[PDB]
RNA sequence: AAUUGAAGAGUUUGAUCAUGGCUCAGAUUGAACGCUGGCGGCAGGCCUAACACAUGCAAGUCGAACGGUAACAGGAAGAAGCUUGCUUCUUUGCUGACGAGUGGCGGACGGGUGAGUAAUGUCUGGGAAACUGCCUGAUGGAGGGGGAUAACUACUGGAAACGGUAGCUAAUACCGCAUAACGUCGCAAGACCAAAGAGGGGGACCUUCGGGCCUCUUGCCAUCGGAUGUGCCCAGAUGGGAUUAGCUAGUAGGUGGGGUAACGGCUCACCUAGGCGACGAUCCCUAGCUGGUCUGAGAGGAUGACCAGCCACACUGGAACUGAGACACGGUCCAGACUCCUACGGGAGGCAGCAGUGGGGAAUAUUGCACAAUGGGCGCAAGCCUGAUGCAGCCAUGCCGCGUGUAUGAAGAAGGCCUUCGGGUUGUAAAGUACUUUCAGCGGGGAGGAAGGGAGUAAAGUUAAUACCUUUGCUCAUUGACGUUACCCGCAGAAGAAGCACCGGCUAACUCCGUGCCAGCAGCCGCGGUAAUACGGAGGGUGCAAGCGUUAAUCGGAAUUACUGGGCGUAAAGCGCACGCAGGCGGUUUGUUAAGUCAGAUGUGAAAUCCCCGGGCUCAACCUGGGAACUGCAUCUGAUACUGGC
């Protein structure tokens, strides 16, 4: 199944591995799923400081 | 199987054998009377019956042919032996 | 073999027993015939902590029921007629 | 679980005195009260039925120091208890140990009242009580620790404590630093901008 | 059986045993022997088998309470570093498809000279350390601790943040 | 006193009303993932592969059953370590005891799992054709002999596992005989059936002075019971599917042998030709059932992890044996798949017991302690066994508490942010000043779970008896895993401890800049193509807090399967029309019946949970006393308008 990659930029490539989350996006029909960022082979969005839980970024050294 | 109760198994084997013998003899002792009934000789029947009755009740008290199983055997014998004879 | 024994219902570190008639072959907290009285190993000292229906107990005993050591160690501990 | 933040910040948003700063001088001000709760606080927030229906209970909390997960339970209790669920809820809130403390004026604010109760500076009928949530029955008697009695804090607290509205349902002392909860406070002998019908209304659906 | 001096006995390590762990019947004392030196480096096993993921990791956090190598897992979940007896990083690959892990795994080059060195002492100060230079900071199989630096100068400045503790290798 | 509690909002249109779906706010979880993470109480923890398992343990116990000595222990006719008085030796099983064996009992409990099972199951209520170890009530019995056999010994094949031939020996092992009724058979006559001894002792007398004998204690036999547990039977109910409409030869019934503990086609023979089914059989799919659990105002919907009852399985399939009870998880036999040891000729095994490993998966724990308590098996008892149980470990997984400071503090700093530059804001927030130290860290003191058991004393206890045994008081020494326990008191010092989501509308909460239909957000509607409250960052704010978010899933809202509670002229929807079997419904009056209906009673509806009022852990969660409730079923006696039968 096809799945959506949130945020700006991702490390994903040919094989890798991800964790598919779910929930759809109605822009691109047929995509009923999301890939959880920062899970498994997925790297979290670089530099993301806000709502980092989603998009999977750790505290940038408060 | 590496538990000391396998001696319980060999024990029960012995038991088994013994019982098989006793029971066997008992049943043959009844078959005498049955043969006596099919052959139809009333005297011979009565004889056979009197021969088995103690051997039955005995095994009853010994706990193989238990209890009223004995009763059955004798009863349904008697109801037969003098029915046509 | 009917037995009047103790079942441990209470809580961690704070047990609350229950004296009960049951088949000996059963589990501690398992099937039983009826509940007779109870026992509290804590209770502090205030108003309470043990109750038994003695007239029932003796009925069962007389119906040929055995009693657990702790159980009788209750039964005579509460005395009898006083 | 404790708030730990600016108190006047909450006072200005709720738009009334939440008795957080009580201490030496009371009746707020010196904060620019109500005119700048936020950076945009000069705004004229016309608010929804929902909005006020929130602001009510959300004030009732801040005026005590209880948080939501507890507050909810409180409400449930009140609902279960026969009689007006609003005034029952208030009863429960007023039955809190920390509350009974600030009320008996053993501490400046309810915030200060907590420090003691948690620091084992008080007791019930003579067993010491650590928990701030303790529900105070009638006839129960709260007393400052014999060990630490009359300190640089509680002494100055009793001062304006005597100078407050003062309660009815409880009987206080000075040198004994102990008091009795005589009866559960009636709806009539306590009141404020607080509305019960707004808060009971909030938890329905 | 039961053993006498000079024999060699085996136990059952569950993060309780290390290297040079002295066992007595009571006498609190520790044998002054046992070498235990520090690793060089390189690596980044990034795995074929496109994951899992434990079996690789589990494999690595099980060849590591052994004395040869030891892994290094930074605070980015992925990016697995291993370090590094001498240069025989091959038994790793081989025990990555023997022992009890059906992984495969390969390598790369990694911007790490040190090694590192694994720190801890007094509180608060450490929490300011485990924050400022955290970029940059790692955690090991065994649940602690370590840094991971780019060179020698960037190693000195790190310690120079100071004054909280070694050096520490401990295998 | 003990069920008295019901909210709506967004989106079809230029707009409107109605229809109708989608979506949102709630509650819930054995959850997972992301970011984060300080305590403690209690509980929870393979939901996936009933997939495969290295290693330890999970069932043994009685010498007051027997032959007995292989070990430690006391003492011995004699020598002695010899320190002539204590100790040391050859043997010695005489005593305590006890390896191996025989026998007795337990291994059918306890623990695991949900595979199979749409009814040999379960739940509810009745019933007739049975059995029941250990514990019990009652009445009597226990007389006298016999033949074997492990162990052991002599050979002997074995790598091991295991044995194989011959001979000897005991018993509460096994077998006759005697004795037999309140028992079985038989209408009666009369026939026929049993058993076991072993201990602690002790006045007579004592005989062949083994001990006979007296006695209490324990155990055996027979019959009738009590209690318990287990069979068996009937009805009602307990998923979906008609794109499954017919199923069935021992099938349905009878008669008669046989059989079982017991009825029975359970089996066999013969004889009738039935039996089931749309009130859904049959066949497929799925599934353990219940008490209950989550949701719901309720009616319901969903669900049956943890806890308790019932069932079933214990490598796959099959079968018996022993025994009260098994067709038997840690028994046996056979077959099947696999695996392991082998000196190659041959053997051995099954974690869905505890813990653990691999595998699978988004994901689910320590190869811990102790039998001190509770409870179970053996024993007269002490006692022995006991991953049952009691505890401990790990994990924010959940619920419930608590802390991460409390007071004071300025035209209100710096900095960050907006600014029409006049200032506003972050903000009493910080600093500073006073103050308190729970919880953690260190150090001291120290409850409760403990009750019994082990040695001595007294009881018109019984006795020939002060011994023995039992009993009840008494005296002494002693009995714990948790355990540096809970809890108490000091020491130090704000000292060690806040994060996550959100701010266009539903929806509490705002601006700057950047970007520019790019990058990107979105649960729905919907944002972004040059001033974005919607993207990304920043300031600020709002909401929760050791958690916050996201996903997943159940109920709710959804009167959106509408019994309570909906619809069909045009929105989805009246068969194209008619006849008509089954089924549903039926004018009116009397008599009768009294099933439905209704009233009263009596059983029953396990405990736990829910609810009510109390009680105990500092409060709570948790624990617990009592009561209601279990809305149901059945039987009996009444009422009779309506309903049904006559």
């Amino acid at each position: 199944v096809t799945s959506y990659i949130g945020g700006e930029g991702h490390n994903l490539q040919e094989h890798s591995v991800i964790l598919i989350r779910g929930g759809r996006v109605k822009d691109l029909p047929g995509v009923r799923y999301h890939t959880v960022r920062g899970a498994l082979d997925c790297s979290g969005v670089k530099d993301r400081k806000q709502a980092r839980s989603k998009y999977g970024v750790k505290r940038p050294k408060a | 199987n590496i538990k000391s109760a396998k001696k319980r198994a060999i024990q029960s084997e012995k038991a088994r054998k013994h019982n098989a013998s006793r029971r066997s003899m008992m049943r043959t002792f009844i078959k005498k009377v049955y043969a006596a009934i099919e052959a139809g000789d009333k005297a011979a029947a009565q004889k056979a019956f009197n021969e088995m009755q103690p051997i039955v009740d005995r095994q009853a008290a010994k706990g193989l042919i238990h209890k009223n199983k004995a009763a059955r055997h004798k009863a349904n014998l008697t109801a037969q032996i003098n029915k046509l004879a | 073999m009917v037995t009047i024994r103790l079942a441990r219902h209470g809580a961690k570190k704070r047990p609350f027993y229950q004296v009960v008639v049951a088949d000996s072959r059963n589990a501690r907290n398992g099937r039983f015939i009826e509940r007779v009285g109870f026992f509290n190993p804590i209770a502090s000292e205030k108003e309470e902590g043990t109750r038994l229906d003695l007239d029932r107990i003796a009925h069962w005993v007389g119906q040929g029921a055995t009693i657990s050591d702790r159980v009788a160690a209750l039964i005579k501990e509460v005395n009898k007629a006083a | 679980a404790r708030y730990l933040g600016p108190k006047l910040k909450l006072s200005r948003r709720e738009g009334t005195d939440l008795f957080l700063k009580s201490g030496v001088r009371a009746i707020d001000t010196k904060c620019k009260i109500e005119q700048a709760p936020g950076q945009h606080g000069a705004r004229k927030p016309r608010l929804s039925d929902y909005g006020v229906q929130l602001r009510e209970k959300q004030k009732v909390r801040r005026i005590y120091g209880v948080l939501e997960r507890q507050f909810r339970n409180y409400y449930k209790e009140a609902a279960r208890l026969k009689g007006n669920t609003g005034e029952n809820l208030l009863a429960l809130l007023e039955g809190r140990l920390d509350n009974v403390v600030y009320r008996m004026g053993f501490g400046a604010t309810r915030a200060e009242a907590r420090q003691l109760v948690s620091h084992k500076a008080i007791m019930v009928n003579g067993r010491v009580v650590n928990i701030a949530s303790y529900q105070v029955s009638p006839n129960d008697v709260v007393s400052i620790r014999e060990k630490a009695k009359k300190q640089s804090r509680v002494k100055a607290a009793l001062e304006l404590a005597e100078q407050r509205e003062k309660p009815t349902w409880l009987e206080v002392d000075a040198g004994k630093m102990e008091g009795t909860f005589k009866r559960k406070p009636e709806r009539s002998d306590l009141s404020a901008d607080i509305n019960e019908h707004l808060i009971v209304e909030l938890y329905s659906k | 059986e039961e053993a006498y001096p000079g024999d060699i006995l085996g136990l059952h390590n569950h993060g309780t045993i290390q290297i040079g762990d002295t066992f007595t019947q009571g006498e609190m004392m520790k044998f002054t022997g046992i070498p235990n030196f520090a690793p060089e480096l390189f690596r980044r096993i990034r795995l074929k088998d496109p994951l899992k993921q434990k079996q690789l990791l589990k494999g690595l956090v099980q060849l590591s309470e052994e004395g040869a190598v030891q892994v290094f897992r930074p605070i980015s979940n992925n990016d697995l570093i291993v370090g590094a007896v001498g240069v025989l990083q091959f038994d790793v690959v081989v025990a990555r498809l023997k022992s009890e892990y059906n992984v495969e795994a390969v390598y790369e080059s990694v911007n790490v000279a040190t090694a590192r060195w694994v720190e801890c002492a007094d509180a608060k100060k450490f929490e300011e350390f485990k924050r400022k230079n955290e970029s940059q900071l790692a955690l090991d199989g065994g649940d602690n601790l370590a840094y991971i630096a780019t060179s020698m100068v960037n190693l000195r400045l790190a310690q120079e943040r100071y004054p909280d503790v070694q050096f520490h290798q401990t295998r």
